[PDB]
DNA sequence: GTAAGTGATTAGAGAATTGGAGAGTGTGT
DNA sequence: ACACACTCTCCAATTCTCTAATCACTTAC
């Protein structure tokens, strides 16, 4: 088989230096590797041998830089080109590598594709497959138009797609989180040639429905690595003040180094010796406990703790991360994709997604509707905090009562397929339900700050009729709870988790307004459906079950590295049941106290001023409250009733 | 489907393959088999025409004829003969670089010109 | 094998022996808090140590929560809060 | 509206599947 | 002889299903 693959290969040309050079039967090798590659068993042999000779790189887009080019020779090199730039799950037709052996195979395909990428950081590829776009749409009119170019011109738009779903490469080093990624360098070749704008231009037309979807998903993969807080802030910068800054900060890291090389080298002591602590048993009979170091104080002891070998969970019920590339990139790239942003929310947005919603749905690729959901999440949320309120008549589409419909439905679908699958298939689709949430999330956010900063009153009657749709009905009200109680970390990642308990806090703020200004006040219900009184400590008690609080005090314990919103979060839902349902006994838990502990330790290396300049001080000052509740009417029972978690009627028990 | 938009049923001087391989790393790729078999039929070629300049003789056919005179096993060839232009110069590029892979196919390549010349030299 | 379980939890190394070890411990509410959560602390540690020695005190404090649910420990705590 | 009866939900126990630790034994220096 | 690696066996955890008891809703006076 694979020496006819290196006879074609070798056959085609040779690159000098800012030259491609050609041989004339480049047409027939092309067909020959074609030709080779449909014959391809389920080794994939042609295919690894023409990943193992580099054929995109070296000999395809060089190629498709010449002049001289003829229509068939660039047709048939797309053809072979997009054939090799396919993904490859694609290639193992959806099935993950299940075996040792198979997962060799699938690595050998992956690296091949990741090592291609940098062959499209250069404008001049993107400028010659612009023209193709341009004489097909801009240059022949409906009428005229030919099906091979129509072909042509598919190809294209779906080789764009694949090129920018291709994974980062961790062979050419490692990069830090403040600078350009390898993927914004494809970017700024992509923008400098301009060719945004003609896709821009198709997606705007209704009659070319069929380039739609594909057109969201290149977006989508574009804005893959950001976040809109990177774009929201407009840039400026004067380098006096920058240059003041990083002193500043070398200034931190150089008192940290000598303060805790001192106090470790001030930390050791001398000679030995051997000591007993008189008053503390051994395990043997009629000992006493033996140290071998010389202690400051009985305190100070540990009873060897340093020595035992932590306990594992097994290795399917360990939480898991979702890693996404995600860096602070130059204030060019920024800038680049700030204005490529507005300029999709003015031309494009409302007809790209009121054509994808009928369809993203129905298809059998799963993959559209991950991208529907992250396009959906960050446009509303750059809308918000760049605070460009007149672009407020562009996003209509994503307004209404029915967005809140549909995105409920297709979450509620995901979280019980990813909830009674098995597998990486309950992985899978619990991957949809995060997207789906954070999309819900977003649309929470936007009609309050409607509601809140619109100038017209109709606008503003238009979203207070949503928010109230939203308190009143029991669908919307239930779903935290119905989520919490079926979370699990075999199938549902850590940023799930943190993503609910955002969400909650949200949408309780929510709920006590509309109780405070009297607008919630009797609820409908089904049984036939019926009108009873509503009770908003009725509705915050229900939190306080053991199975919401096991997540909470789990989450806790990450605070010297979690966001100040989410430590915000966690704090503000303990402190309800702990002084508004006046409810301490619940709250009352070794688990809980271990978190406590570690934050106390952790402000023993700080003045008293610093304590209060940090910023973890309102979850030292709960901790501080809620121990002096306890320690206010300690007894040795109570100190027993703390190992273990207390229902309701323990807890009637406990206080009468 | 994606096999739909790919494949078609249309898909139902010679090439100097050695001159195209000038920038690799060639300790890859004359593994392959395709190069290890042009490199073997222009060695034999070179072996059997090459002049030196203002000469008439075929140098290696003499040098194999004293060789089997005194019933020698090994050929010294001069890099600057596979190196001029009447040489082969894409086998002087390639020796220096992959030199195990390299030898062996001149060893095969020498070996099949001096079985012809005299079969005796099995023995 | 060798496992902590509900045997070793009701038994005389168990909750009596904590209760016992902790019939010696009065905290002042006047002071700090945070400095009578460590008082406390080490002699949860302490009884740990004695009850199982092979692990570590978070470890262990994390498997009395979770056999807590055990109907048989439940029926023990019926009896021993008499 | 109140009391009694019946239905439904929740709790416990038994059985089966999956995985990981530990100890024993064999081989190589 | 001593160290290191590999294989086998057992036990514990989880989830489903069936049975029994307690609580709540419906019906009748």
């Amino acid at each position: 088989m694979n020496v006819l693959v290196q006879g074609a290969v070798h056959a085609l040309g040779y690159y000098e230096d800012g030259k491609y050079s050609r041989e004339p039967d480049c047409y027939e090798s092309i067909r020959d590797l074609i030709r080779y590659l449909r014959e391809d068993g389920d080794d994939h042999t042609a295919r690894i041998e023409c990943g193992r000779h580099n054929l995109v790189e070296q000999d395809l887009v060089p190629m498709v830089k010449c002049e001289d080019l003829t229509d068939d020779e660039f047709d048939i090199a797309i053809r072979l080109m997009v054939n090799l730039c396919q993904p490859a799950i694609s290639t193992m037709r959806g099935k993950p590598p299940a075996d040792r052996d198979q997962w060799k195979m699938y690595w050998e395909l992956e690296e091949n594709l990741r090592r291609a990428k940098t062959a499209f950081s250069d404008a001049h590829f993107f400028t010659a497959i612009k023209k193709r776009i341009d004489n097909y749409f801009i240059d022949t009119e409906y009428e005229d138009r030919d099906e091979r170019l129509r072909l042509v011109v598919e190809r294209i738009v779906l080789l764009i797609k694949y090129v920018f779903s291709i994974n980062p490469d961790t062979s050419e080093g490692r990069r830090t989180r403040i600078e350009d990624s390898s993927h914004d360098r494809v970017i700024i070749a992509f923008l400098e040639s301009g060719i945004d704008k003609t896709l821009m231009h198709i997606a705007n037309q209704p009659r070319e429905k069929e380039f739609h979807v594909t057109i969201l998903d290149i977006f989508a993969l574009i804005l893959k690595e950001q976040t809109a807080e990177d774009l929201a802030t407009k840039s400026e910068e004067v380098s006096t003040a920058e240059q003041k800054k990083t002193e500043e900060e070398f200034r931190k890291i150089i008192e940290n180094h000598v303060v805790k090389e001192t106090q470790k080298r001030k930390s050791f002591s001398r000679f030995g010796g051997s000591y007993t602590i008189k008053g503390l048993k051994g395990i043997s009979a009629n000992s006493s406990q033996v140290v071998f170091k010389p202690i400051q104080n009985v305190e100070k002891h540990n009873f060897l703790d340093d020595r035992k070998a932590k306990k594992r969970a097994p290795r399917n019920r360990r939480p898991f991360e979702i890693d996404t590339n995600s860096h602070f990139a130059s204030s060019e790239v920024r800038g680049m994709l700030r204005d490529m942003v507005i300029r999709i929310i003015e031309t494009c947005f409302n007809r790209l997604m009121k054509s994808s919603k009928t369809t993203v749905f129905v298809q059998v690729q799963k993959t559209s509707q991950i991208n529907y959901f992250f396009l959906i999440k960050f446009v509303l949320r750059f809308v918000r905090l760049s605070r460009q309120d007149h672009l407020l008549e562009r996003i209509s589409e994503c307004i209404g009562v029915e967005a809140f419909h549909e995105n409920n439905v297709q979450l509620t679908e995901y979280v019980e397929n990813a909830t009674t699958l098995k597998g990486v298939e309950a992985k899978s689709h619990g991957l949809k339900a995060q997207y789906a949430l954070g999309a819900y999330n977003e649309l929470v956010l936007l009609h309050r700050y409607i509601y809140e900063h619109a100038k017209e009153e109709n606008e503003r009657k238009f979203a207070k009729r949503a928010l109230e749709h939203i308190v009143n009905v029991e669908e919307y009200r239930e779903l935290p709870i119905f989520i919490i109680k079926k979370f699990s970390s075999s199938v549902l990642s850590n940023n799930f988790l943190r993503e609910l308990v955002l969400t909650t806090h949200h949408y309780m703020k929510l709920v006590e307004r509309f109780v405070k200004t009297g607008a919630l006040k009797k609820v409908t219900k089904k049984v036939k459906v019926e009108e009873i009184d509503f009770q908003f400590d009725s509705y915050v008690c229900k939190f306080s079950n053991v199975d919401v609080l096991k997540w909470y005090v789990f989450l806790l314990n990450d605070f010297s590295k979690n966001s100040t919103e989410l430590n915000q979060a966690l704090v503000k839902m303990l402190h309800r049941i702990a002084f508004d349902l006046k409810l301490p006994i619940k709250l009352y838990q070794v688990s809980l106290f271990q978190v406590f502990s570690k934050v106390n330790e952790h402000f023993t290396h700080l003045s008293k001023d610093l304590r209060k300049s940090s910023r973890l001080y309102e979850l030292y000052q709960f901790g501080f409250h809620l121990l002096k509740k306890f320690f206010s009417k300690f007894t040795g029972d109570l100190a027993i009733e703390a190992l273990f978690w207390k229902g309701p009627r323990e807890c009637f028990e406990i206080e009468n | 489907d994606d096999d739909a938009l790919m494949y078609e049923d249309g898909d139902s001087i010679p090439v100097d393959i050695l001159e195209n391989i000038r920038g690799r790393t060639i300790r890859d790729h004359v593994s392959d088999e395709a190069v290890a078999k042009e490199i073997e039929r222009r060695f034999k070629n070179f072996l059997r025409s090459f002049h030196e300049p203002g000469n008439k003789q075929t140098k290696y056919i003499q040098m194999i004829k004293s060789m089997a005179a005194d019933n020698r096993e090994s050929l010294e060839v001069s890099f600057t003969d596979l190196s001029d232009d009447n040489g082969e110069q894409n086998i002087s590029y390639f020796l220096p670089e992959a030199p195990n892979e390299m030898l062996a196919i001149m060893d095969r390549a020498a070996t099949e010109v001096v079985m012809n010349m005299y079969p005796f030299y099995s023995r | 094998r060798l496992a902590l379980n509900e045997r070793i939890l009701t038994g005389p190394k168990g909750i009596s022996a904590l209760r016992e070890t902790l019939k010696d411990f009065k905290p002042n509410p006047k002071d700090d808090p945070y400095a009578n959560l460590e008082k406390l602390m080490k002699k949860y540690a302490y009884w740990g140590h004695l009850m199982f020695p092979k692990m570590k005190t978070e470890d262990v404090l994390n498997r009395v929560e979770t056999l807590g649910t055990r109907r048989q420990v439940k029926v023990f705590m019926i009896k021993h809060r008499l």
